[PDB]
């Protein structure tokens, strides 16, 4: 429980802001 | 259609009068196909609800009960609770889905027409077989007596035979874990394995 | 101004089975009408009992009579002079609440005062108001309006002085209460307050203790509830000043069951004639029946049901009907045998607790996030 | 002020006696407690009733035969009391990452 | 270890509040990361070696 | 995301009157029918004495 | 005035619906999928306002290559008399020209008018047959729904059934989702609304949903299963992917799919015997609409027959209204059970006697009878001791000690790993 749901809730963080970076990014770029 | 609709139905109230299941399945299903499934030309038979009522009882004469409540839900909701043709399964169904055994053994000679006993018999015996294997696994150990007045078996011998054909016996006074190490141990490795080999 | 609930919970709202519709309560009610005359709480009177008695219109003449002298005599202060801020026109608002809220309604108050809450600046009036409002909606039944001038208070109008909105938990005492609002928060400032009433227009202090003791005996059972509420300085002084609730209390800590079930229906029957009484007393009454049973099953195995009755008050066979009601609601954890009679408790250790506390927290977590993970990614 | 003074004194000589013997039993008869304390049962069943629902002294008492057990309770707990607390620590993140999302 | 894990998330918490109020302008998540693997390797070290000693010590 | 328009998007009636329209949420058990308590503990008890 | 807000939120929406179409090109531009759902992720918001003006502007703009496509919707567009291409004569994009059309569609079906809308969705899937490209399977998937959506209010589904088969096949043959799924649950609910219960759980035995696709085709796809299987009796799976798609269900939208399956998950649970929770009760949007359903749960769990019958011939209507009348027919079959249930959970040990007489059985035998037959299925655990008339409850050993922790453990952690695989693998790096 702890350490694992703890790294899906680290790797989903890294996720969302990466689809933010990359949404932004895109932005930036039309 | 007509014609070949009474070519079905004369044929499976026959295999009611000829006493063949396997047949008389196949005629049900064909002629389902030609009772009340996208037919709508041809007029209202007299015998609709007769083999309706024959079929469900069939059905639950082999434990279909899921089966059964399908071919309940296709005929119409005003005919469940007034078309005596299926009032009698339902009566019947109902009084066996609570479990009152009993009602059914007062309600067995209610039946609408002659051509119900033929199953009415075979559901006798399923219901007592179903509830012999309830009997079987809700008690620990049961009297032969109790089980002689509780088996429907009215002839003790029959409950005998009824009893030898299981592998439920008699009782002397006649009275009827490790840790596995493997797969836990591959359930472990394989958490490693999503750990290690990168993404 | 409107303090004793005007008897309109009591008075022909709490009809038939106390039967309280015509009384020396009638009496009291139109004693505080001849003086500050009012044909409000003839609303449902209009439509109920003693809707056109000759009284009403006998009465009427001279409250119209007074009441347009008064509003009169607001208007010309208000007009021929210019009093600023808060002035003769909040007269005529306070005034108004002595008369037309208890002359003939709210609303047209609400217009005045909402006016004079723009026009004046000092929080003494917002918070009348919200004392006056809040009332009424225990009269009329309001409570956004309640919970909105809560809101104003503490959020906003609370950066100068403080004190006053700690007495009004009343309405929350009475606003989610069947569900957590008789309690929780309903005693932690109650028991904060219980010290320093200095609010004696909304209650008497007998009863606000009286109040204190029975929020604060269903907010906390035994929680080291005795460093608050049984080893309290005041509390204890007012539950010598008043002997009934006293034993109600006490028999509950000191495990008094026989004694305590009386106690709980005498508290029970006076519960029937409050503010409080028509949301909660229902729950009220079950819940101290569930926190005393369950209170004697703790620091018991397995119990006979005849010292289960003998113990416990009576009724080996109440005790399995209320028992059987209240563990079929999953709370008070024990397992009951027949004729053997044995009520075997199956409270979880802390160990097997946590574990399915964990059960729990994790598969709504696991849910949220693989909600988020879904529409996330896609 | 003597009354209430020495009424308290009694009951906590009473569980001093209570506490200083049982030490030696784990499963001791009401009836032998009793007989060597020197009480009735129905007041002396009422004192470990109220004891044990202090949490004074850790047991529980089976009426339903008339027998006080004595356990302890393990303080291993800690860790799942950590656990419990750092799940909805996570719901927290988790909801925080939802308002991120709704960015999104 | 779990309590280390309990003030980090804390902190994880109180950091990813603040990004929502961040635009792209020792974090608690890496420290928090590099606990986590180091459970993660002490506990399902210790629970694959206990299982194996209950598989490869046994008395037959 | 789909509305079910499949399923028709039942309409509140006219989003009529409701009960209460309160904050009291309750529980199962607080819908049974009882008799007040003075009397269960009484006529519970003449049985045996009070 | 009015004719000036009408202007300025036409020239809002043909910016918008620019927009989409600038995001199908650079979509079909990239040679990608994805970015195609957020085309299409907001057709709800567009298709509110869908004005004349705006769709006749857009036909005009972006259909250049005057087609005979574009000529049979002008006989029943009602173009402006009074009255823009983002330029040369390049050939349109299937995907662009069948998104368009996809939005003709919707804005002559939301006038009421049918059988044009009908005619024009046979061409749209007409021509859709003819495409081999991903980039028109996303679309295309919508395409079905909207569609489906035209011919459900023209009472015309059974002859759909061919076309949604044989598209299904296809997706499954080129191994589609967006399309397979909508295509899926379309033709579920084609199968439960001429009552091929049979059929349709046939189908879904064969069937394997795809985990890709997107979470409200999967909560309706689990809603049509569960339906299946609860007309079916698979009790205990039907009440656990009801729960599923309640949480996979929108809190805000769907109203009523919410109500529907709050109503079934209700009628499976005390069928089951679990009674629902009563704060599902109290929510504005589904208190009235529950309100024959909450005067249903009253009845139930009151379980008095006088009340029961004065409840099911007050509310008969509502209850056969869902398909649920034989359902409410085993849930007063099924209420004795229940109220079993809530008896052994209270009692560790109880007389049979002492059944009937809380059970109003009326008969030691009939008691025996009927919980026997319940403790058959798994709604109580116990071990009947017939030598003295014990009801004698399993020993509720420690769960702990116990391995079913682990295993529970296990699937969590299983659960938690394939999240954090998946999030590590849905990185997706841009190129610069």
């Amino acid at each position: 429980y702890l350490a694992s749901l703890i790294r899906s809730v680290v790797a989903l963080h890294n996720l969302i802001n990466n689809k933010i970076a990359n949404r932004d990014a895109e932005k930036k770029e039309g | 259609l007509i014609l070949a609709r009474d070519i079905l139905e004369i044929g499976a109230q026959w295999s009611i009068l000829r006493k063949d299941i396997p047949s008389f399945e196949r005629y049900m299903a064909q002629l389902k196909c030609y009772y009340f499934d996208y037919k709508e030309q041809l007029p209202e038979s007299a015998y609709m609800h007769q083999l309706l009522g024959l079929n469900l009882l069939f059905l639950l004469s082999q434990n279909r009960v899921a089966e059964f409540h399908t071919e309940l839900e296709r005929l119409p909701a005003k005919d469940i609770q007034t078309n005596v043709y299926i009032k009698h399964p339902v009566s019947l169904e109902q009084y066996l889905m609570e479990g009152s055994y009993n009602k059914v053994f007062l309600a067995k000679g209610n039946i609408p027409a002659e051509s119900y006993t033929f199953f009415i018999d075979i559901l006798l015996d399923t219901i007592r077989d179903e509830i012999a294997g309830c009997i079987e696994k809700a008690y620990e150990k049961i009297l032969f007596t109790e089980a002689t007045r509780i088996l429907f078996f009215n002839t003790p011998k029959k409950m005998t035979d009824y009893a030898k054909k299981r592998g439920w016996v008699l009782g002397p006074n006649n009275y009827y874990t490790t840790i596995p190490s493997t797969e836990l141990a591959k359930q472990v490795i394989e958490y490693a394995r999503q750990l290690e080999m990168i993404v | 101004p409107k303090n004793p609930d005007l008897r309109i919970a009591q008075l022909r709202f709490l009809l038939s089975l106390p039967e309280h519709r015509g009384d020396a309560a009638v009496r009291d009610e139109l004693m505080a009408a001849v003086r500050d005359n009012n044909m409000a709480p003839y609303y449902e009177a209009l439509c109920k009992s003693l809707d056109w008695q000759i009284d009403v219109d006998l009465l009427n003449k001279m409250k119209k009579a007074n009441e347009d002298e008064l509003k009169r005599l607001d208007e010309e202060l208000e007009d021929a002079e210019k009093n600023l801020g808060e002035s003769e026109i909040r007269d005529a608002m306070m005034a108004k609440a002595e008369y037309l809220c208890r002359i003939g309604d709210k609303e047209g108050a609400l217009t005045a005062f909402r006016k004079t809450y723009d026009k004046t600046v000092a929080l003494g009036h917002r918070l009348d108001i919200v004392f006056y409002l809040l009332r009424i909606g225990l009269f009329y039944m309001d409570n956004d309006l309640i919970t909105r001038n809560t809101e104003k208070a503490k959020s906003l109008i609370e950066e100068g002085g403080d004190w006053d909105r700690r007495n009004r938990l009343k309405v929350y005492q009475g606003l989610y209460c069947v569900a957590i609002r008789d309690f929780k928060q309903a005693a932690e400032l109650f028991l904060d307050t219980v010290s320093t009433f200095t609010s004696y227009e909304l209650m008497d202090y007998k009863t606000f203790v009286t109040y204190t003791v029975y929020v604060s005996m269903i907010a906390l059972e035994r929680p080291d509830l005795r460093e608050k509420v049984i080893k309290g300085a005041e509390i204890l002084e007012v539950l010598h000043s008043l002997p009934a609730v006293r034993q109600y209390l006490f028999s509950l800590y000191e495990c008094r069951y026989s004694v305590f079930f009386q106690s709980l229906a005498v508290v029970e029957q006076e519960m029937k004639k409050d503010w409080l009484f028509a949301p909660h007393y229902r729950y009220y009454v079950r819940e101290m029946r569930i926190h005393a049973y369950s209170q004697l099953l703790e620091s018991y195995r397995s119990l006979t049901l005849g010292y289960m009755a003998e113990a416990f008050g009576v009724g080996v066979e109440f005790i399995d009907q209320e028992l059987s009601r209240f563990i079929a609601a999953g709370r008070l954890h024990c397992k009951i045998d027949k004729v053997n009679e044995i009520v075997e408790t199956n409270r979880p250790d802390s160990k097997n607790w946590q574990y399915q506390e964990t059960i729990k927290k994790g598969d709504l977590l696991l849910n949220r996030v693989q909600k988020l993970s879904r529409v996330i990614n896609m | 002020i003597i009354s209430t003074h020495l009424a308290k004194l009694y009951d906590n000589l009473l569980e001093q006696n209570l506490i200083r013997v049982i030490e030696p039993f784990s499963r001791v008869q009401i009836e032998h407690i009793s007989s060597l304390i020197k009480l009735s049962k129905a007041d002396v069943e009422r004192k470990l009733s109220q004891m044990i629902l202090d949490k004074k002294f850790h047991g529980i008492l089976d009426q339903g035969e008339g027998v006080l057990i004595i356990f302890d309770e393990p303080p291993v707990d800690k860790t799942y009391e950590a656990a419990l607390e750092t799940i909805q620590n996570m719901s927290k993140v988790v909801d925080s990452l939802y308002n991120k999302a709704k960015k999104l | 270890v779990v309590k280390e894990m309990l003030e980090l998330a804390k902190n994880y918490n109180k950091a990813v509040e603040e990004e929502d109020k961040m635009t792209p302008e020792q974090d608690p998540k890496r420290h928090l990361e590099e606990h986590v693997d180091v459970l993660m390797t002490s506990n399902i070290v210790q629970c694959l070696a206990a299982m194996l000693d209950t598989v490869v010590f046994k008395l037959i | 995301d789909d509305e079910f328009e499949e399923f028709p998007a039942e309409d509140w009636a006219g989003l009529d009157e409701d009960e209460d329209a309160h904050v009291w949420e309750d529980n199962w058990d607080d819908d049974n029918v009882e008799d007040d308590f003075s009397n269960q503990l009484r006529a519970e008890l003449e049985k045996h004495g009070y | 005035a009015a004719e000036h807000s009408q202007r300025e939120l036409d020239t809002v929406t043909l910016e918008d619906i620019k927009e989409h179409v600038k995001q199908l090109e650079k979509a079909v531009s990239g040679k990608e999928p994805r970015f195609v759902l957020r085309a299409l992720r907001m057709l709800p918001s567009t298709s509110r306002r869908l004005n004349h003006y705006v769709l006749y502007k857009a036909v005009q703009g972006f259909f250049t290559s005057n087609n005979a496509t574009r000529d049979f919707l002008l006989p029943f567009l009602e173009e402006p008399m009074d009255t823009f291409r983002p330029a040369a004569s390049t050939p349109l994009l299937p995907e662009v020209e069948a998104y368009l059309q996809l939005l003709v569609v919707i804005f002559m079906m939301n006038s009421k008018r049918y059988k044009e809308a009908q005619k024009i969705s046979d061409d749209l899937m007409q021509k859709i047959s003819t495409q081999n490209r991903r980039a028109l399977d996303l679309v295309a998937a919508k395409c079905y729904y909207y569609h489906a959506r035209v011919y459900e209010f023209l009472d015309k589904l059974d002859v759909v059934r061919s076309f949604l088969h044989a598209r299904l096949r296809t997706a499954t043959l080129r191994h589609d989702a967006d399309g397979q799924a909508t295509l899926l649950n379309l033709l579920l609910r084609n199968y439960l609304h001429y009552s091929l219960y049979d059929q349709a759980e046939k189908l879904v035995s064969k069937s394997v949903f795809p985990e890709q696709a997107n979470n409200n085709e999967w909560a309706r796809y689990l809603y049509y299963t569960g339906r299946i299987k609860a007309i079916q009796l698979e009790y205990s799976e039907a009440r656990r992917t009801m729960t599923n798609a309640l949480r996979k269900a929108p809190q805000h939208t769907a109203v009523g799919f919410k109500q529907t399956v709050h109503k079934l998950l209700i009628v499976v649970e005390l069928l089951l015997g679990e009674i629902p929770d009563r704060l599902q009760f109290r929510q504005p949007s589904l208190k009235r609409s529950l309100m024959p359903y909450f005067l249903l749960t009253q009845a139930v769990r009151t379980g008095n027959l006088a009340k029961f019958n004065q409840v099911l011939d007050q509310f008969g209507e509502k209850f056969q209204a869902d398909g649920t009348y034989t359902l409410i027919i085993r849930l007063r079959h099924n209420v004795i059970k229940t109220g079993v249930r809530m008896i052994s959970l209270s009692y560790s040990r109880i007389s049979l006697a002492d059944i009937a007489q809380k059970l109003q059985l009326d008969s030691p035998e009939d008691a025996e009878f009927i919980v026997a037959k319940a403790i058959r299925d798994g709604v109580i655990e116990a071990s009947i001791n017939h030598e003295k008339g014990y009801v004698q409850s399993k020993e509720m050993i420690d769960i702990y000690s116990t391995r079913e922790p682990q295993l529970a453990f296990h699937q969590r952690i299983s659960f938690c790993l394939d999240i954090h695989n998946m999030s590590v693998k849905a990185m997706r790096f841009p190129p610069k």
